[PDB]
DNA sequence: CGCCGCAAACAAGTTGTAGAGCTTATCGGCAAGGAGGAAGGAAACTTTATTGCT
DNA sequence: AGCAATAAAGTTTCCTTCCTCCTTGCCGATAACGAGATCAACTTGTTTGCGGCG
């Protein structure tokens, strides 16, 4: 929790890949209905 | 306000001139409105809405 | 319908009525604005007015 | 584009640029409509891709004039990406459809309103069926933010109402009665007390020790009645 | 004495010709250049005056002028510089939400400072 | 069940306990202060004159 | 929103001069008023010369301020926070007393959030020929290129002088500015 | 109207306002700037991190009080990196440096 | 956070629209030639085979033909961010840092001064940050999580969202399409309006009546991006994150 | 050089005051599927209760 | 009191299972109507920067 000071960069496109997860891929969401993902 | 007509005239917009600009104004009840209008340099300009 | 309802409920000018006591209902009926559609706003108009 | 074929490409590509003004024009009055109906231009793009598709597949055997191959897949495309942006079932809006023709023709026989028994007869096919419909297509969405009326008091996001909230005391007490648990069943005889102690404590299995033993879990059952009947021993709220 | 905190260069020799800069850190080199550092290859100054409103963005750090005023361009042109502010204003320690720089937490704040120069 | 114990205890607490009270808007540092309380039968704060 | 004391004295150089602001009539702001609470820039003396009273600075108190108002004394110069040259902060010698309190002022204080809120607080109450000699006093006129006027009075061969009265102890009583070549009686 | 504790936001779990939905009250930066002139630290930190945010710090708080300890340990407030988030997301790389 | 791969890159607005730009303002080129570039309106050279020609070089798309059927193969000569990518990428620093130093000395006349200093700290920023310019561009994005963005239900099973949502569809459904397309070669005409609209929605994802004018729902009233999450009053600073709502409190 | 025009962009604070919709109009048949669905039931399996023996 | 037996009862599992429905994708048949705008904003306003703009 506890940290020095701040910094502020440029996104370079690896970190993009490094924070993410997983792609997305198709606009919905949801179910109308089964109020699902 | 009416529609129909309106005069008027701003004071020193450039304000380097200190100078008067007249103009006129028209606001059909329903419709387009427009605008006639001087220059720094004494020449007649338009505009709609 | 839509319309008729809409401005019968969706305008800024059909209000609740007053109902504390006789005087506030009369006079708000007989109260004036310049405000709303084809009026004016606080922030930009200012004192002349 | 283009193909193995190069005059089969330029007479393609030629009629391909001949009947964009159709494309645009049949466009121009499917209108008004959800917000894409205001850009246009992705309908500009569909229609050349189903342009392309149709063209791809002409035949001309049948004799049709390829205008009237075309509006079909024309046609279909746009339908196709306005079902894409709505996320409801079709025959929902079949039903809609339907009962605004069946409502404005009847309300035109009638000349008045609002009788349901004739939505009832007229669509004779039961009253629950328009009735869960109602809900089913006449209720749609609406946005978050929204300015809460004379201007800008609060918003939308202000007025909020959540039922899944946490609360402190009852984890607190959920644990004192596990310790409560122990407290009873540490007494009593030892499979027993690992049974539920395992299962309750780390959240494992119950009758994986119902096959460790294998008794039946008649006694099992006996002795988790006793435990029941010994922490009937105790005092406390959250009832 | 907050609407001054900046100077125009006249020489060169040390930095770039007369790109605007601190009277304060001016004083600095010159208080550690031109002493016995060097004669001189540092350089003099004319001396500036700002306003407020557009001092008070022009400054080391970003986020007080980050706060409340044409955060965007202060955020741009901050971070292609790959810049980096020192938690050493009241805001700066009241977003993150520590202790201030003064006051009654002045103490842990020198103490907290000296760790910093002590690890 | 708001016993008279409750009170009582509340009594106990509340000597020697301060509070911080607030108009609006903060002009200057002492546009809030630190007082000391007495409770008192209402539901509208008796408030010190010449603040 | 940045500035505090950082350090008890900076040790630092002198400062700026403390005048009165008499001007146009009578007193308007006592150069008591003007010491209390100041640090001297200096060792400083009185009209019986070279009998000093701060060794460069001293906790400017009405003691003081009175001591000194028996005399005669028009100016004194003082550490002002301008010279002051503290690297990110100041010193309190420069500012002396925190007023609301009464004595110098600790180290550790932020200073420039009471100035902004003290500014601002009333601020918002608070948009809502000839010269002629009244009383008897010497004439005082500095800094002047002037000619004996054909008449043979006095006029100004240079804008910069602007006249006095001075009573006849010497402190100022009146100041007014006299036009270029302008007709004098005396 | 008054407020022990109660509701929260959800977004920012911080709490609401209003009598109707059981509301806390607001603290302005012109209290900061007031409290600031006479210079407390640790009591514009707790407001604002535990009477506000820092939900661990509500916690174990209140944890401490019912318990009689009257003490104090403090946090990192959500809505902050929460602005962290917006900005990498706008295409960023903001970050700390560790000490 | 998640993300999203795109088929070809584009390009940052507040490195561009806002005052003065850290992009074009690098490359010393106007304005309007860069958006006439980006809004697909007219070819540029990227690097003459033939000499004869420049870099730099604006084509508008008539002219270019005439040196097209002139020589075909001895140009580059390209319209859009790939293009402008290559342009970034293919550019030293050092040596212009020097130039710029050196001839400095000759007319320090004052404008050219300041340009010549304004550029002289960019190149020296981009060295000394450990950054590299390339990274203008925007080939891959992030998502953020659902939470600050959310879909809720209400009491008659009505929902209520955040606008942000549409915004990602619409850039997700065309760049789906731009592949679709791209799998059959297609027509060029297609892909340049397939990529408009993309960078467009893009943009307008970021912020949305500035360049172009803004999106918005049936009520015609702004699909709100992100910017406004940090702005104005209504921005985190000022309503969320310095004055606070209390428990603890009352009146 | 010194206009000129254009474009950006800030505009008190904290309470409360009640409630929200929609200009809409958006194939249509086929298939094949794959999920689901309900049925009523079989069946581990589990659980109860009532008499036997240490 | 501790220990088991027989019988009964309710199951959860759970698994199929075949009815039925429901939803994902495709392709089709007469012929031609028009390049949008569509219902809005009322011009705050002073200061400041920069591109032209001579
Ligand atoms: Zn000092």
């Amino acid at each position: 929790e506890e940290f020095d000071a701040i910094k502020i960069a440029l996104a370079s496109p690896d970190m993009i890949r490094s924070w993410s997860f997983g792609e997305v891929k198709k606009p919905e969401t949801i179910n109308y209905r089964t109020f699902k993902p | 306000r009416s529609p129909g007509v309106f005069f008027d005239s701003d004071k020193g917009k450039t304000h380097s001139s200190g100078k008067v600009l007249y103009n006129a104004r028209i606001i059909p009840y329903r419709g387009s409105w427009l605008d006639f209008e001087f220059d720094p340099k004494d020449n007649l300009f338009v505009r709609i809405d | 319908s839509a319309a008729v309802k809409e401005f019968f409920g969706s305008s800024q000018l059909s209000q609740f009525m007053d109902q504390n006591n006789p005087l506030s209902e009369i006079t708000h009926k007989r109260r004036i604005s310049a405000l709303g559609p084809g009026g004016l706003t606080r922030e930009r108009a200012g004192f002349e007015v | 584009n283009s193909l193995y074929t190069a005059e089969g490409v330029m007479d393609k590509h030629s009629l391909w640029q001949r009947y964009v003004p159709l494309v645009r024009h049949e466009a121009l009055r499917l209108q008004v409509r959800l917000p894409a109906s205001v850009e246009l231009d992705d309908l500009l793009q569909a229609g050349g891709i189903g342009l392309l598709n149709a063209v791809e597949r002409y035949d001309a055997l049948q004799g049709t004039a390829f205008t009237t191959y075309a509006v079909q897949r024309i046609r279909g495309a746009m339908l196709d990406e306005l079902r894409s942006r709505d996320w409801v079932p079709r025959s929902v809006r079949r039903n809609a459809r339907e009962v605004a023709q069946a409502i404005g023709q009847l309300e035109q026989e009638l000349g008045r309103n609002a009788t349901e028994t004739e939505v009832a007869e007229r669509l004779g096919i039961d009253i629950a069926d328009y009735r869960q419909m109602l809900l089913d297509t006449n209720n749609s969405q609406l946005f978050s933010y929204d300015e809460w009326r004379e201007e800008h008091g609060d918003s939308i996001e202000l007025v909020t109402d959540d039922h899944q909230r946490e609360n402190p005391l009852q984890q607190l007490l959920d644990s004192n009665l596990r310790q409560r648990v122990m407290e009873a069943i540490e007494t009593l005889p030892e499979r027993e007390k690992l049974v539920l102690t395992l299962y309750y404590q780390e959240e494992l299995n119950l009758k994986e020790i119902g096959a460790v033993l294998e008794v039946g879990e008649s006694r099992v059952s006996q002795l988790h009645s006793q435990a029941i009947k010994r922490l009937r021993t105790k005092l406390g709220k959250l009832l | 004495r907050q609407m001054l905190r900046k100077a125009t260069i006249v020489n060169a020799g040390s930095s770039d010709f007369l790109e605007g800069e601190q009277v304060e850190y001016s004083r600095v080199k010159i208080a550690n250049r031109e002493l016995e550092a060097n004669g001189k290859v540092g350089a003099t100054y004319s001396r500036d005056l700002l306003g407020i409103t557009k001092a008070s963005l022009a400054t080391e750090s970003f986020i007080s002028a980050a706060s409340f005023q044409e955060t965007t361009r202060v955020l741009t042109e901050a971070a292609v510089a790959g810049k980096r502010d020192e938690l050493r204003g009241l805001k700066e320690n009241v977003i993150v939400g520590r202790l201030i720089p003064a006051g009654t937490g002045y103490a842990y704040h020198q103490d907290r400072m000296r760790r910093r120069a002590a690890g | 069940r708001e016993e008279a114990v409750v009170w009582d205890i509340l009594d106990e607490v509340i000597r020697e306990h301060p509070v911080l009270l607030n108009r609006a808007p903060t002009l200057h540092r002492l546009g809030i202060q630190a007082f000391e309380p007495v409770l008192i039968e209402g539901k509208a704060i008796q408030l010190h004159p010449l603040v | 929103q940045d500035l505090v004391v950082t350090e008890d004295d900076c040790g630092t150089h002198e400062g700026i001069m403390m005048t009165p602001v008499i001007e146009g009539g009578d007193v308007k702001e006592p150069l008591r008023d003007r010491v209390l609470g100041r640090v001297t820039a200096e060792d400083v003396l009185k009209p019986g010369t070279a009998d000093i009273l701060v060794p460069r600075n001293t906790l400017l108190h009405e003691q003081w301020c009175d001591l000194l108002e028996e005399n005669s004394v028009d100016a004194v110069k003082v550490r002002s926070v301008v010279s002051c040259d503290t690297d990110f902060g100041v010193c309190a010698h420069c500012y002396g007393r925190d007023l609301a309190r009464g004595h110098i002022i600790n180290k550790g204080e932020a200073i420039g959030v009471i100035a902004a809120q003290s500014i601002g607080e009333p601020g918002t109450q608070l948009t809502m020929s000839s010269i002629q000699v009244k009383n008897k006093g010497s004439i005082k006129l500095s800094n002047v290129k002037s000619v004996v006027n054909s008449s043979g009075k006095l006029v100004i061969t240079s804008r910069n002088t602007e006249l006095k009265l001075i009573d006849e102890f010497g402190r100022t009583k009146e100041s007014y500015k006299v036009p270029y070549g302008a007709v004098l009686a005396k | 109207h008054a407020r022990s504790t109660g509701s929260y936001s959800l977004v920012t779990q911080q709490p609401l306002g209003g009598k109707a939905q059981f509301g806390g009250q607001r603290f302005g930066e012109m209290e900061v700037w007031a409290l600031e002139a006479y210079g407390a630290a640790y009591t514009l930190q707790e407001m604002l991190t535990v009477k506000s945010d820092d939900v661990n710090g509500r916690t174990k708080m209140y944890k401490n009080i019912v318990d009689g300890n009257h003490q104090m340990e403090p946090g990192m407030p959500e809505s902050f990196n929460v602005l962290l988030k917006e900005i990498r997301s706008l295409g960023i790389n903001i970050e700390l440096e560790d000490e | 956070m998640g993300h999203i791969e795109l088929a070809s890159p584009t390009a940052h607005i507040w490195f561009l629209k806002s005052l003065p730009s850290r992009i074009g303002l690098l490359l010393d080129m106007p304005l309007r030639d860069i958006e006439r570039v980006l809004y697909f309106e007219s070819y540029v050279v990227i690097e003459g085979g033939m000499t004869n020609l420049e870099r730099q070089q604006i084509l508008t798309e008539e002219q270019y033909l005439d040196a097209l059927e002139e020589f075909g193969d001895e140009f580059d000569a390209k319209m859009g961010a790939e293009a402008i990518q290559a342009l970034l990428k293919s550019m030293d620093l050092e040596q212009e840092c020097e130039q710029l130093r050196e001839e400095l000395n000759e007319t320090n006349s004052e404008t050219k001064r300041k340009k010549l200093t304004k550029r002289i700290k960019l190149l020296e920023a981009f060295v000394q940050s450990g950054n590299k310019p390339e990274w203008m561009i925007l080939t891959v994005l992030p998502v953020l999580p659902p939470d600050l963005r959310p879909l809720v239900p209400l009491d008659g099973g009505r929902f209520a969202t955040s606008d942000l949502n549409d915004l990602y569809r619409r850039v997700i459904n065309r760049n789906n399409r731009l592949k679709r397309l791209l799998d059959l070669a297609a027509p060029d005409i297609i892909v340049r309006n397939e990529k408009r609209m993309l960078q467009e929605a893009v943009d307008a994802l970021l912020d949305n009546g500035r360049r172009g004018r803004a999106i918005t729902g049936s009520n015609k009233r702004p699909l709100k991006s992100l910017a406004d999450m940090i702005k104005g009053k209504q921005g985190r600073f000022r309503q969320n994150l310095l004055g606070k709502r209390v428990d603890y409190s009352g009146r």
